[PDB]
């Protein structure tokens, strides 16, 4: 600010901004499915086979 | 020795499980035919 009546009336404003916005999001999802299936019935040979 | 004869002639299935057989008990596990069955 400023004012006189004599010698030095004036006036001023040096109003400043400085506005800085940073976002960071950081999604990772992993999946991994193993599944393994088993079945048996056996089977033999005689044993007077030729 | 086929008991595919009465399995047909009566329509019941043939139990699966059977005692006359021979049994590896180093392996574990059958071997064959001791006690014949008819």
């Amino acid at each position: 600010t400023e004012l006189a009546l004599f010698s030095r009336v004036n006036g001023k404003f040096s109003t400043e901004f400085q506005r800085m916005k940073t976002l960071q999001v950081k999604d990772q999802a992993v999946t991994t499915r193993v599944q393994v299936r088993n079945r048996i019935y056996t089977v033999k040979t005689t044993p007077t086979s030729e | 020795t086929g008991f595919q004869i009465c399995k047909n002639a009566l329509k019941l299935p043939v139990l699966e499980v059977l005692p006359g057989g021979g049994w590896d008990n180093l392996r574990n596990v059958d071997m064959g035919r001791v006690m014949d069955l008819t």
